[PDB]
C-alpha cells in the first residue's frame, strides 16, 4: 500500500499472514468466514464481495444451504417511499429444520417471532441464541457456523463459516472466492443483467418482475443533487483516510447518492450510509471517529454517553448473575455510562448494589431471600449465593 | 373452481397448510416458501405446477434465461459453450474459451478474468509475460506510455513484444521489427481494416487499433501460467491484483506500480476519488453534455447487446477520458471508447452500425483517389472479417477475431487483393508460389526443414520462381 | 389545441390539464409538471404556510430558476436581474405579467400580480406527464396517479406524494385546514352568496356553459365567501379563472370585468385588458410588422397612446434615446 | 496550434491574399469555449469558413483529412442495394450546375 516494511515482518489480512522475505510476501491461504450483507435501499454485498443493487418488491431468496438443509433465507421487501427507486427490507424470515423446522421471523422493529408467538430475549434455546445488542439490535446465532443481525430498519448481516463453502445458493451467491459466478441463477446458469438474476429467486408468482434497474433517482427529485453529493464527498474526504488502503470506498460513495436522493428521510440515509463504511473499515481493524454534532452525533439517554469503542462483557446486570458464561466479543460501538454503572430491566443503568438476579428465568430483587427444603438462597449484589 | 385443478382447504389437523400461499410455479419449484397457512384456494394437482395462467400439466416447463422462454431441448451458445435444457435445469459444457485483455481509452485495463480498474501512467509497465514464478517461460509482453496520466490528445502509446529472442515493437501507426525470432513460421502478421492483427505462435495473438487499444488474445494452453497487469487467467477475478511481492492489493494504483519495467522511474500519484475527472470538476454541463453523449451506448442500435455485455463499465470509460481529453479536431478520445465496445459485441456475433456522417464519421475515399482513375473498390464496413485471402497470405489463418471495422476492399471473386497496390488483381498475377506443386503460402523466405539433413531438398521462392536452393552438408 | 393549462389560483386551489379542481395548502415544494419517465425538465411550486411563494423550473440537474411574486429571481442562489435568456429560457414580461418561456423544452409559466401561477404545456407531452397537475389526458377522473402509481380520492395524499425536499427545507405532511366558516356566517352569507351566482345568469358568462361548466367554480368559490370581510371582491378569484379556462377553451370573452366590480391588480398607469397582443408596441422597438402573429393574451398595457418605457407609461412624444 | 493550421504549408498561397488572423480569432474564441465530444463542429468549421473564401478568390484548397475532420460521402451510395459509387466528395466543386 506504498509504505515500506522492514524483513522478517508479519502482516495480516484480518484472515491470513504474510511475512515478507526477500521483497516477497509469502501468504497463507486458509478459507475465510463470509459476510454478505443488505443494506441501504436495495444494496446488496454478495459473500464474494460482489456489489450490486436490486430494487425488487416481493418475498426473495437470500442464502440457502444447498446441499443438504441445515438453513434457508428469506427477505421480504417493500416500497419504501413515495419515490419508485425506494425499496427496503421490512422482515427477514429464517428456517432451521433441525429444531422442529421452526420459523423465526426478524421484524421491523427489531422484534422476533418463532411460529406466531412474539419473544421477549434472550432465547438460549440449545443450538440457537438470539439476544438484544448494544445498539437496539438483536444478534441471531445458531451453533457456531451462523450469525445475523438486524432487520428492524433494513441492515441485515449474515456471517457464514468456511464450512459452507461453495454449498450455498441464492442472490448472496455461492460463496466459493470468485466474484464472477454470483449472477448464477436457479437453471445452473449465469445471467449478464441484474434485473433478470433477482427476478429468478422470487418466490411468488403474483409479484412483478423488475423491468430497470436504474442508477440516478436524483432526476426525479433534481433538488438534492446538490446535498447528495457535497454530504457524501466527506467519504472521499481525508476523514475516513485510514481506511481507503483497507476497503474501497467508491460502492460505499454509490450507495449514499443514491439513498439520499430516494429516501423520505435522508437525514437518516445519509447518517446510515457513512455507518455502513465505518463498520466495513472497522471489520478490518480500522476504527473511525466521523460522529459530530452536524454529522449525526447520537443522543445516548440520560445516563450513558457515546463510546466509540467498548466492551460488551460486564456492564448488564445479567452478566454478574452469569460469571461463568465467557465474553468472547470485539471492542464496540455504543451508548454506555461509566464502569460503575450497570444496566437494568428498565434500561437505567445502576450499581451493582441494586442489581437484581435473573436466576432461573425468573428475577429476584437485591436482597430476596429464598429458600425452599432442599435448598437456600440470597440475591446479594447481582450474583445469587445458592447453597444446599 | 375450474377441472383442471382441485379445490384446497386448510386442516386443522397441521400449521403446515401449504395451500394458494406457496403457490408452486415453474421458477419457485425448487426454492423454499413460508407459510402461515393456506388461502383454502384451488391449487393444482401435484404433478404439475401453475404457468402463465396455464398448469402445465408437466414438470417439463420452460428453462428460462435473458428473460425468455426455452421448451425443453432448445439450446443457447454462450462464449465457445453450447447448453441445453434437460429435464428443469440447463446443461453447459466445460471447454474453457479464450480469453483477452484490452485498453480502453487511454488508462483502463480490462484483465481475461474481467476486471476493469483504472490506472493513469507515465512509465513503461509489464501487460502480461509468462515469465512468472516457477515457470520457464516463453513471452514478455511490454507497454510503455508516455503523457498519459490524463487522458488527451497527447498519450501516444509504445508496445515492445519479447518472444523466441525476437524484439518486435510498434508505435506511430506501424509495426518495426529490432531483432527477428528464430522460429518465423509462426510469425503472421495481417493488416486488416483499423487493425493490425499480430500472431505469434499456436496460442498467443495482439490486435492493435494503431493508436491506443491493445487487445492480446490467449488460449487454454497457459491457464495461471501468466501475469502482469492483465492478471493470471485462472477464472478467478479477485486475484488478479497479486503484485510482483506475491500479494493483493486493494488499490489499483499501488497495484501499477508494482509492475513498472524501470524502478526509478515515478509512481503514479494516488488520485482523490472524484466522479468528476478533471474538467467535469467545476463544469456540471459539461459532465452533463458528456453523458448525454455517453449514453449512446444505451441507445436503440446498441439494444441487442446491451443484454449480452454490460454497458456501465464502457460507460465509466467513456465519461473518464473526455471530461480529462480536450478534443478539438480529432475527436478520437470518444469515438474509440465506443468503438471498443461495439468490437466486443461483435465478438459475440452482434454486429452493430453506429456510426454516421455527424458522428464519428471514418471516411475511406483516399484509397481510390491516388490511383489515377477513381476505381472505388474500397468501403468502410460495420465489421468484416479480418482473417481473409491475399497476394502475401494466400492461406487460410488461425482467426483470433471474428470481424473488424474498418476500410475493406471488395471486387468480385476471382480476383485477390494485395496491400503494396492499393488495389485488387488477379490471383496469376500475385507473386505467389507453388513450388513442386503443394499448396503452401505466397514463397515465405523460410528455410524448410533443417530437421533431417539426408532428407534435407530445400525450395525456396522469392516471388514466382520455380527453384530450389542445394543443403550445405555439415561433412 | 394543441397545448394544456395548469393553473393554482386563489388561496390553495388548482386546476389540472384536463378540468379536475382541488383545494391544497401545501407547506412545502412539490411537483406541477414534467416527465413521469425521464425529466428533461420539472415545473416546481413553494409554497411557505398554504400561501405560494415561488415558481421554480430544473433542467435536469444542471440549471435552476426561481421566480417569485415579490419579483425576485434567482439562478441558483445568485440573484439575477430581468430580463435574462440562459440556456433556452426566455425569463421576461409580458403584459405586465412575469413569463418564463422553454418552447424548446415545451412548456410557458406565468405569474400574475395577484400571484397565481399557470401553465402551458404541448401535446407533446399527452399521457407522458403527471404531477400536481396531473397526466394529460383527455380525461378527469384519473388525474390523482400518485408518485407509486396508484389511483386516490383524497387530493391530499396525493398532492403529499409530490413533495420535493431539500437539504434545507425537510418537510412535513400537509392537513386539511380548520373550517371556521360552519360557526362564522349568517346574513353575509345570503347576500355573499350573489357574486358566485352570476357566473350562471349574467349574459357574459351564459355562453361559455357548453364550453365548461361553472358547477365546480361555484363549488369552490362558497367556501371562501365565509372567511374574509368588508367586500364582495372575494369571488372574483374563481370567475377570473372561468373566463381564462374558456378562453383557453377556443371562445374568448369581452367586458366581462366593466359590472364585476374586480379590477385584477396591475401597476401604475396600466389597466386590465383583455385580449391585448404581446408584442406591444414600446418606445424603443423596431416597426417591424407581420411577424408577432401569436395568439391574443389576456393582461394589462398602457393607454392607446402612453408608450412603455422602462416598466411605466409615457406619451410618445418623451421617447428617449439610448446611447 | 490546432487553429495555427490557418498558417499552414497547404494554406500558404491563400495566406497572401487574405489574411488569416480575423479568422484566427474565431477559432480561438468558439473552440475555447465549445466544449466538443463527439462532433468536432465548433472547429472544423472555422476553417472551412477561410477555405470557402480562398475558393473564392480563386485558391483551391485540400486541407481534409481521415485524422482532422473527415466528412464521409459513402451514405448517398449505400441506400442504393447496390453500391453504385457516384458520391464523392470535392474539395471545391461547382454550385451552379444543371
Ligand atoms: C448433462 O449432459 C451430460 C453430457 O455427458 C450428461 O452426462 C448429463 O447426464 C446431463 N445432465 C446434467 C444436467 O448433468
Ligand atoms: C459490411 O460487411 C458485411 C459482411 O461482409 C456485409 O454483409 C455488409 O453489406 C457490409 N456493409 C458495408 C457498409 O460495407
Ligand atoms: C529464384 O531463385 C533463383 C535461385 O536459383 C534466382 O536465381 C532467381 O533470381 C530467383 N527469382 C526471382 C524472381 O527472385
Ligand atoms: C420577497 O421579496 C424580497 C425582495 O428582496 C426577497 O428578499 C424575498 O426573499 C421575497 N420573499 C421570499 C419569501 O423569498
Ligand atoms: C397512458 O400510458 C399508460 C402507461 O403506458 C398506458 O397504460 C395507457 O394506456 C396510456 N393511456 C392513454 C390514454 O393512452
Ligand atoms: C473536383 O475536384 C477535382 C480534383 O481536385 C477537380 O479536378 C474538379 O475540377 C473539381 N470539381 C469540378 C468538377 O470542377
Ligand atoms: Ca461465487
Ligand atoms: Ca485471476
Ligand atoms: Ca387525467
Amino acid at each position: 500500500s506504498g509504505k515500506r516494511y522492514p524483513p522478517g515482518t508479519s502482516l495480516s489480512r484480518d484472515c491470513n499472514t504474510c511475512i515478507c522475505r526477500n521483497s516477497q510476501w509469502i501468504c497463507s491461504n486458509e478459507e475465510c468466514p463470509g459476510e454478505c450483507l443488505v443494506t441501504g435501499q436495495s444494496h446488496f454485498k454478495s459473500f464474494d464481495n460482489r456489489y450490486f443493487t436490486f430494487s425488487g418488491i416481493c418475498q426473495y431468496l437470500l442464502a440457502r444451504d444447498c446441499q443438504d438443509h441445515s438453513f434457508s433465507i428469506v427477505i421480504e421487501t417493500v416500497q419504501c417511499a413515495d419515490d419508485r427507486d425506494a425499496v427496503c427490507t421490512r422482515s427477514v424470515t429464517v428456517r432451521l429444520p433441525g429444531l422442529h423446522n421452526s420459523l423465526v421471523k426478524l421484524k421491523h422493529g427489531a422484534g422476533v417471532a418463532m411460529d406466531g408467538q412474539d419473544v421477549q430475549l434472550p432465547l438460549l434455546k440449545g443450538d440457537l441464541r438470539i439476544q438484544h445488542t448494544v445498539t437496539a439490535s438483536v444478534r441471531l446465532s445458531y451453533g457456531e457456523d451462523l450469525q445475523m443481525d438486524w432487520d428492524g430498519r433494513g441492515r441485515l448481516l449474515v456471517k457464514l463459516s468456511p464450512v459452507y463453502a461453495g454449498k450455498t445458493c441464492g442472490l448472496c451467491g455461492n460463496y466459493n472466492g470468485n466474484q464472477g459466478d454470483d449472477f448464477l441463477t436457479p437453471s445452473g446458469l449465469a445471467e449478464p443483467r441484474v434485473e433478470d438474476f433477482g427476478n429468478a429467486w422470487k418466490l411468488h408468482g403474483d409479484c412483478q418482475d423488475l423491468q430497470k434497474q436504474h442508477s440516478d433517482p436524483c432526476a426525479l427529485n433534481p433538488r438534492m443533487t446538490r446535498f447528495s453529493e457535497e454530504a457524501c464527498a466527506v467519504l472521499t474526504s481525508p476523514t475516513f483516510e485510514a481506511c481507503h488502503r483497507a476497503v474501497s470506498p467508491l460502492p460505499y460513495l454509490r450507495n449514499c447518492r443514491y439513498d439520499v436522493c430516494s429516501c423520505s428521510d435522508g437525514r437518516e440515509c445519509l447518517c446510515g450510509a457513512l455507518a455502513s463504511y465505518a463498520a466495513a473499515c472497522a471489520g478490518r481493524g480500522v476504527r473511525v471517529a466521523w460522529r459530530e454534532p452536524g454529522r449525526c452525533e447520537l443522543n445516548c439517554p440520560k445516563g450513558q454517553v457515546y463510546l466509540q469503542c467498548g466492551t460488551p462483557c460486564n456492564l448488564t446486570c445479567r452478566s454478574l448473575s452469569y460469571p461463568d458464561e465467557e465474553c468472547n466479543e470485539a471492542c464496540l460501538e455504543g451508548c454506555f455510562c461509566p464502569p460503575g454503572l450497570y444496566m437494568d430491566e428498565r434500561g437505567d443503568c445502576v450499581p451493582k448494589a441494586q442489581c437484581p438476579c435473573y436466576y432461573d428465568g425468573e428475577i429476584f430483587q437485591p436482597e430476596d431471600i429464598f429458600s425452599d427444603h432442599h435448598t437456600m438462597c440470597y440475591c446479594e449484589d447481582g450474583f445469587m449465593h445458592c447453597t444446599m | 373452481c375450474r377441472p383442471p385443478m382441485v379445490k384446497l382447504v386448510c386442516p386443522a389437523d397441521n400449521l403446515r397448510a401449504e395451500g394458494l400461499e406457496c403457490t408452486k410455479t415453474c421458477q419457485n419449484y425448487d426454492l423454499e416458501c413460508m407459510s402461515m397457512g393456506c388461502v383454502s384456494g384451488c391449487l393444482c394437482p401435484p404433478g404439475m405446477v401453475r404457468h402463465e395462467n396455464r398448469c402445465v400439466a408437466l414438470e417439463r416447463c420452460p428453462c428460462f434465461h435473458q428473460g425468455k422462454e426455452y421448451a425443453p431441448g432448445e439450446t443457447v451458445k454462450i462464449g465457445c459453450n453450447t447448453c441445453v435444457c434437460q429435464d428443469r435445469k440447463w446443461n453447459c459444457t466445460d471447454h474453457v474459451c479464450d480469453a483477452t485483455c484490452s485498453t480502453i481509452g487511454m488508462a483502463h485495463y480490462l484483465t481475461f478474468d474481467g476486471l476493469k480498474y483504472l490506472f493513469p501512467g507515465e512509465c513503461q509497465y509489464v501487460l502480461v509475460q509468462d515469465y512468472c514464478g516457477s515457470n520457464p517461460g516463453t513471452f514478455r509482453i511490454l507497454v510503455g506510455n508516455k503523457g498519459c496520466s490524463h487522458p488527451s490528445v497527447k498519450c501516444k502509446k509504445r508496445v515492445t513484444i519479447l518472444v523466441e529472442g525476437g524484439e518486435i515493437e510498434l508505435f506511430d501507426g506501424e509495426v518495426n521489427v529490432k531483432r527477428p525470432m528464430k522460429d518465423e513460421t509462426h510469425f503472421e502478421v495481417v493488416e486488416s481494416g483499423r487493425y493490425i492483427i499480430l500472431l505469434l505462435g499456436k496460442a498467443l495473438s495482439v490486435v492493435w487499433d494503431r493508436h491506443l487499444s491493445i487487445s492480446v488474445v490467449l488460449k487454454q494452453t497457459y491457464q495461471e501460467k501468466v501475469c502482469g497487469l492483465c492478471g493470471n487467467f485462472d477464472g478467478i477475478q479477485n486475484n488478479d491484483l497479486t503484485s510482483s511481492n506475491l500479494q493483493v492489493e486493494e488499490d489499483p494504483v499501488d497495484f501499477g506500480n508494482s509492475w513498472k519495467v524501470s524502478s526509478q522511474c515515478a509512481d503514479t500519484r494516488k488520485v482523490p476519488l472524484d466522479s468528476s475527472p478533471a474538467t467535469c470538476h467545476n463544469n456540471i454541463m459539461k459532465q452533463t453534455m458528456v453523458d448525454s453523449s455517453c449514453r449512446i451506448l444505451t441507445s436503440d442500435v446498441f439494444q441487442d447487446c446491451n443484454k449480452l455485455v454490460d454497458p456501465e463499465p464502457y460507460l465509466d470509460v467513456c465519461i473518464y477520458d473526455t471530461c480529462s481529453c480536450e478534443s478539438i479536431g480529432d475527436c478520437a478520445c470518444f469515438c474509440d471508447t465506443i468503438a471498443a465496445y461495439a468490437h466486443v459485441c461483435a465478438q459475440h456475433g452482434k454486429v452493430v452500425t453506429w456510426r454516421t456522417a455527424t458522428l464519428c464519421p471514418q471516411s475511406c475515399e483516399e484509397r481510390n483517389l491516388r490511383e489515377n482513375g477513381y476505381e472505388c473498390e474500397w468501403r468502410y464496413n460495420s465489421c468484416a472479417p479480418a482473417c481473409q485471402v491475399t497476394c502475401q497470405h494466400p492461406e487460410p489463418l488461425a482467426c483470433p477475431v471474428q470481424c473488424v471495422e474498418g476500410c475493406h476492399a471488395h471486387c468480385p471473386p476471382g480476383k485477390i487483393l494485395d496491400e503494396l497496390l492499393q488495389t485488387c488483381v488477379d490471383p496469376e498475377d500475385c507473386p505467389v508460389c507453388e513450388v513442386a506443386g503443394r499448396r503452401f503460402a505466397s514463397g515465405k523466405k523460410v528455410t524448410l526443414n533443417p530437421s533431417d539433413p539426408e532428407h534435407c531438398q530445400i525450395c525456396h521462392c522469392d516471388v514466382v520462381n520455380l527453384t530450389c536452393e542445394a543443403c550445405q552438408e555439415p561433412g | 389545441s394543441s397545448t394544456a393549462r395548469c393553473s393554482l389560483f386563489g388561496s390553495d386551489f388548482v386546476n389540472t390539464f384536463d378540468g379536475s379542481m382541488y383545494s391544497f395548502a401545501g407547506y412545502c415544494s412539490y411537483l406541477l409538471a414534467g416527465g413521469c419517465q425521464k425529466r428533461s425538465f420539472s415545473i416546481i411550486g413553494d409554497f411557505q404556510n398554504g400561501k405560494r411563494v415561488s415558481l421554480s423550473v430544473y433542467l435536469g440537474e444542471f440549471f435552476d430558476i426561481h421566480l417569485f411574486v415579490n419579483g425576485t429571481v434567482t439562478q441558483g442562489d445568485q440573484r439575477v436581474s430581468m430580463p435574462y435568456a440562459s440556456k433556452g429560457l426566455y425569463l421576461e414580461t409580458e403584459a405586465g405579467y412575469y413569463k418564463l418561456s422553454g418552447e424548446a423544452y415545451g412548456f410557458v409559466a406565468r405569474i400574475d400580480g395577484s400571484g397565481n401561477f399557470q401553465v402551458l404545456l404541448s401535446d407533446r407531452y399527452f399521457n407522458k406527464t403527471c404531477g400536481l397537475c396531473g397526466n394529460f389526458n383527455i380525461f378527469a377522473e384519473d388525474d390523482f396517479m400518485t408518485q407509486e402509481g396508484t389511483l386516490t380520492s383524497d387530493p391530499y395524499d396525493f398532492a403529499n406524494s409530490w413533495a420535493l425536499s431539500s437539504g434545507e427545507q425537510w418537510c412535513e405532511r400537509a392537513s386539511p385546514p380548520s373550517s371556521s366558516c360552519n360557526i362564522s356566517s349568517g346574513e353575509m352569507q345570503k347576500g355573499l352568496w350573489e357574486q358566485c351566482q352570476l357566473l350562471k345568469s349574467t349574459s357574459v358568462f351564459a355562453r361559455c356553459h357548453p364550453l365548461v361548466d361553472p358547477e365546480p367554480f361555484v363549488a369552490l368559490c362558497e367556501k371562501t365567501l365565509c372567511e374574509c370581510a368588508g367586500g364582495l371582491e372575494c369571488a372574483c378569484p374563481a370567475l377570473l379563472e372561468y373566463a381564462r379556462t374558456c378562453a383557453q377553451e377556443g371562445m374568448v370573452l369581452y367586458g366581462w370585468t366593466d359590472h364585476s366590480a374586480c379590477s385584477p391588480v396591475c401597476p401604475a398607469g396600466m389597466e386590465y385588458r383583455q385580449c391585448v397582443s404581446p408584442c406591444a408596441r414600446t418606445c424603443q422597438s423596431l416597426h417591424i410588422n407581420e411577424m408577432c402573429q401569436e395568439r391574443c393574451v389576456d393582461g394589462c398595457s398602457c393607454p392607446e397612446g402612453q408608450l412603455l418605457d422602462e416598466g411605466l407609461c409615457v406619451e410618445s412624444t418623451e421617447c428617449p434615446c439610448v446611447h
